């Protein structure tokens, strides 16, 4: 059986949080084959827990581990602003390393906020050829989930559209980028395209 | 395929039942310079059934692999792991220097240098009682009269044969005429009766004509022997019928 | 003091049998198991395989038994991850690791720096810039200016304003993956409508892989 | 299975007509009973009070112990460092939520077995159990039987049936009995509870019995050859009926003994003192090798010296030296800075082991050292 | 399918071989013998042969 972990977890500074892990294995050597690695954004991971009732040398005491049945637990006595990182439980019982699925750790950030919206007509340098792009800019929203839609002359459009909403930086608010392609004749032959956010309803 | 076995004094017995073991699938693992079976051959396993099979696992320092056998004597045979003279099993071993050793010196395996007396077969004495050779009570720590028995092997990759760590597996099974739980990948043929035919029950072979007599066995009986210890009754492994074996014309 | 160092970034085409390295020092490389770990973008860690530099003893992950070959040179204490018939899907970050003075033999206590790998079949296409000029029919309020960058495969594609000036008021949005494999991003800058064309309001796009300097106004 | 046969066997059984004990404890603070190579158990209570047993060496946490106890409709067996209290009882929060106050703590727990059919035997009287520990295996037999006689063990034959054969690997020498208090209220953890709110014990012995088998396969008679002459003759005649005469010259008379070995001792002394008594040893580069032979095996002179900081034998055990016969011995000696001892060993490395004192892989001996800051 | 050896391999993985010298020592005409030099055929006298 493959390891499994919660999709993510939340907390705040000073609070004691815990992370779980299920799907371990066993052998004649015992049942303490669980290790947690903390990988910061864009850099090599680091070992945090091994032999859950123990840990490597020099490891801060802010972390603790324990196991119960086929489920393990990673206890943290207190979070910090720099503790935002991924954590993976891994089993090495039957001479086979099977890392975990990974679970995200975050803390409370900025409260909700309304999303920004802005639209422009096709550029003057793209209409001169058979390649035109429709882009809509959205950002300044805290929730990490949003979908963009397009429509022209009250006729929705659901073809050749792509959108992503990754975290830009530590601003604490996500940003979405949507794109749409079409021919120049399709623009001049219809009304100006409009952008919709559908973040909290009509827009 | 485990990562780390246990010590010789705290060997971990792994009971195995309700399965079919194809012992041929063990040879494809690490080399077996010693696959000795003292009660049977290393080939007749996939043709016989077993009542209760266990697997003992422990690491030793190589030069003591010879002590894992009937009638053997030594530190391991006397204080850590002893086998009876009527043993019926197979012993396997192989080198694990790249697994159970470290250049910085590993100190997780122990061998119980001393003890009051010789440990009995299939027993375990993981107790940390400090031995006392004198008359005065010990002060809880090693002294002139009491010594720490739980010594250790400082395995290192630089060591030579006879000192490098070897893993040992002791597979024991009781071939008594008792209910079976492991038989192998053998196949099963339809039942024939009232005619002279060869039969291969759970380890029992022979010739005869079955008749399905009225012998009422008990929940723990599977075979019946006559005055000459010749089996004359058998229980079906796939049903609850009691067959009676008789010699052909 | 123990330390590890792996090969630098790599960007090539499929078919080639790439071979990255993982060199270490400060320890008896001959008696410490070494291995590699796979991690695709947005995905977690995945065990690749381990090697015992003392000899040719090497254990590989079941799913990566032959997809790659791991080698190490005991005479210089340098591990290697040699590929064979690379595929476009093999792009991912790869970390090498080893066992420390504590834990099981495959605990993977210490880790390397990592090696980014991109083996797509797309050359270093240059970006195309289009000015996202403001709507002259709705100049009310604050006017927003920007440029649309599109049709560039490599990551180093970046955008700037006034060749380095105008640091404030600029907002660069994440890029998006296109169906053709290329990428595109959009940046804008909001300024008063009465201050249109202050000094230049010019965009600046750079690309070293293609070596294309695109300075276009808007 | 066997039918219509008179079989002769030899195993740890219970001698017939033995002096069994009837325990009526009610009274707590009852010491634990011994385990003389097999014990017997019996009771006729229909209230299902006695529902467990404790087994083990010294019945403490310092050594492993075996615990058996029935449940509502199941059983639990474990081998752990149980700290059996002076009064092990099964508390109940009354008819539900029982508490395992029989012990205080148990950590290792190197074995667990939950059969959940082991001893319930319904609710409507006699039940007999036989326990045995042999070759690491703990055997148990059981037989539920009715009761239609006065308050005592009834006559007849009730040959027991196998119950379980599981491994414990314990040097069981003492055992006891468990029972649920059920004082109508929960009881504290303290021992010696309210007993105010009845079994048998028998110890097995090595014997030889002549067993009978019924046509149906069940035993219906037996004979203890070592009970009376009329029984040792039937075992040889292999018949439960003995005709008139001297039909058997049963056996002969013998008397056991015990003594020691390895006379004499006054033959000679040993120069062992010559190597242990000295004001200064040789340098590490010139380690000494004192040849010893033609003496008496006695290393007790080493026990009266100061404590040895390091005592690492790589051959056998250090105590067996005072027992084994050797062909020659070389007692080397030298001095180091204390921490360099880690290099004086087979397989080790270092300047010392590489250039001054190297030992072969087949070395056999002991490495002994002690502090000498005041003398050296 | 074929195996493959490499010098860098460790003990056991190195290549080994086998040879089985089947013999037949019954009373039959001999084709192979040892280096025992042949002596003279002394006849008509009690001797070892």
């Amino acid at each position: 059986s493959a390891l499994t972990q919660p999709p993510s977890a939340s907390g705040s500074p000073g609070q004691s949080v815990t992370i779980s892990c299920t799907g371990a294995s066993s052998d004649v050597g015992g049942y303490n084959y669980v290790s947690w690695y903390q990988q910061h954004p864009g850099k090599a991971p680091k070992l945090m827990i091994y032999e859950v009732n123990k840990r490597p040398s020099g490891v801060p005491d802010r972390f603790s581990g324990s196991k119960s049945g086929n489920t393990a637990s990673l206890t943290i006595s207190g979070l910090q602003a720099d503790d935002e990182a991924d954590y993976y439980c891994c089993s090495y019982a039957l001479s086979r390393v099977v890392f975990g699925g990974g679970t995200m750790l975050t803390v409370l950030g900025q409260p909700k906020a309304a999303p920004s919206v802005t639209l422009f007509p096709p550029s003057s340098e793209e209409l001169q050829a058979n390649k035109a792009t429709l882009v809509c800019l959205i950002s300044d929203f805290y929730p990490g989930a949003v979908t963009v839609a397009w429509k022209a002359d009250s006729s929705p459009v659901k073809a050749g559209v792509e959108t992503t909403t990754p975290s830009k930086q530590s601003n604490n608010k996500y940003a979405a980028s949507s794109y749409l392609s079409l021919t120049p004749e399709q623009w001049k032959s219809h009304r100006s395209y409009s952008c919709q956010v559908t973040h909290e309803g009509s827009t | 395929n485990a990562t780390t076995f246990a010590s010789v004094y705290a060997w971990n017995r792994k009971r195995i039942s309700n399965c079919v073991a194809d012992y041929s699938v063990i040879y494809n693992f690490a080399p077996f310079f010693a696959f000795k079976c003292y009660g049977v051959s290393p080939t007749k396993l996939n043709d016989l059934c077993f009542t209760n099979v266990y697997a003992d696992s422990f690491v030793i320092r190589g030069n003591e692999v010879s002590q894992i056998a009937p009638g053997q004597t030594g530190n391991i045979a006397d204080y850590n792991y002893k086998l009876p003279d009527d043993f019926t099993g197979c012993v396997i071993a192989w080198n694990s220097n790249k697994l159970d050793s470290k250049p910085s010196g590993n100190y997780n395996y122990l061998y119980r240098l001393l003890r009051k007396s010789k440990l009995k077969p299939f027993e375990r004495d993981i107790s940390t009682e400090i031995y006392q050779a004198g008359n005065k009570p010990c002060n809880g720590v090693a002294g002139p009269n009491c010594y720490s028995p739980l010594q250790s092997y400082g395995f290192r990759p630089t060591y030579g044969v006879g000192h490098q760590p070897y893993r040992v597996v002791v597979l024991s099974f009781e071939l008594l005429h008792a209910p079976a739980t492991v038989c192998g990948p053998k196949k099963s043929t339809n039942l024939v009766k009232n005619k002279c035919v060869n039969f291969n029950f759970n380890g029992l072979t022979g010739t005869g004509v079955l008749t399905e007599s009225n012998k009422k066995f008990l929940p723990f009986q599977q075979f019946g022997r006559d005055i000459a210890d010749t089996t004359d009754a058998v229980r079906d492994p796939q049903t609850l019928e009691i067959l009676d074996i008789t010699p052909c014309s | 003091q123990m330390q590890l160092v792996q090969s630098g970034a790599e960007v090539k085409k499929p078919g080639e049998s790439l071979k990255i390295s993982c060199k270490g020092s400060g320890y008896t490389f001959s008696y410490y198991w070494i291995g590699w770990v796979r991690q695709m973008p947005g995905k977690g860690l995945e065990w690749m395989g381990i090697i015992y530099p003392g000899d040719s003893d090497t254990r590989y992950s079941p799913s990566f038994q032959g997809q790659v070959t791991i080698s190490a040179d005991k005479s210089i204490s340098t591990a290697y991850l040699h590929w064979s018939s690379l595929k476009a899907s093999d792009t991912a970050m790869y970390y090498c690791a080893r066992q420390g003075d504590l834990g099981d033999w495959i605990l993977l206590g210490y880790w390397g720096q990592g090696t980014l790998v991109t083996v797509s079949s797309a050359s270093t296409k240059g970006p195309s810039v289009f000015p996202l000029a403001p709507s002259s029919k709705s100049t009310s309020g604050t006017a927003a200016l920007g440029c649309l960058v599109k049709d560039y495969f490599p990551e180093p594609v970046t955008v700037s304003w006034n060749s380095g000036a105008l640091t404030s008021g600029v907002h660069t949005f994440p890029a998006v993956l296109q169906s053709s494999g290329l990428y595109s991003l959009s940046s804008v800058v909001t300024v008063p409508s009465s201050s249109l064309g202050t000094q230049t309001y010019i965009c600046n796009v750079n690309h070293k892989p293609s070596n294309t300097k695109v300075d276009k106004k808007v | 299975f066997r039918s219509s046969v008179l079989h002769s066997t030899h195993d740890l059984f219970l001698p017939f007509f033995s002096n069994v004990t009837w325990f009526h404890a009610k009274r707590f603070d009852n010491p634990a009973l011994p385990f003389n190579d097999g014990v017997y158990f019996a009771s006729t209570e229909k209230s299902n009070i006695i529902r467990g047993w404790i087994f083990g060496t010294t019945l403490d946490s310092k050594t492993q112990s075996l615990l058996i106890v029935n449940n509502a409709t199941n059983v639990v067996i474990k081998v752990c460092e149980f700290q059996f209290c002076n009064d092990p009882f099964l508390d109940v929060y009354q008819w539900m939520e029982s508490e395992f106050r029989v012990y205080s703590s148990a950590n290792n727990c190197t074995f667990e077995y939950v059969s959940q059919p082991e001893g319930k035997e319904g609710n409507f009287n006699l039940r007999e159990f036989v326990f045995k520990n042999i070759d690491g295996y703990f055997k148990i037999y059981s037989k539920h039987t009715p009761i239609n006689l006065e308050r005592d063990l009834p006559q007849g034959f009730s040959a027991l049936e196998p119950l379980v054969d599981l491994p414990i690997g314990i040097n069981i020498t003492r055992f006891q009995t468990l029972l649920a208090l059920h004082r109508s209220y929960l009881t504290p953890v303290d021992s010696s509870s309210g007993w105010t709110a009845a079994y048998y014990v028998g110890y097995l012995q090595p014997r030889t019995f002549l067993l009978k088998y019924n046509e149906n396969g069940t035993i219906t008679d037996a004979v203890d050859c070592a009970l009376d002459p009329l029984s040792e003759t039937k075992c040889t005649l292999k018949s439960f009926t003995v005709e008139k005469g001297i039909y058997q010259t049963s056996n002969f008379r013998v008397q056991p003994t015990e003594s020691i070995v390895r006379f004499p001792n006054i033959t000679n002394l040993c120069p062992f003192h010559e190597v242990f008594n000295a004001t200064t040893f040789a340098s590490v580069y010139a380690w000494n090798r004192k040849r010893i032979s033609n003496c008496v095996a006695d290393y007790s002179v080493i026990y009266n010296f100061a404590p040895f900081f390091a005592f690492k034998c790589y051959g056998v055990s250090p105590t067996k030296l005072n027992d084994l016969c050797f062909t020659n011995v070389y007692a080397d000696s030298f001095v180091i800075r204390g921490n360099e001892v880690s290099q004086i060993a087979p397989g080790q490395t270092g300047n010392i082991a590489d250039y001054n004192y190297k030992l072969p892989d087949d070395f056999t001996g002991c490495v002994i050292a002690w502090n000498s800051n005041k003398l050296d």
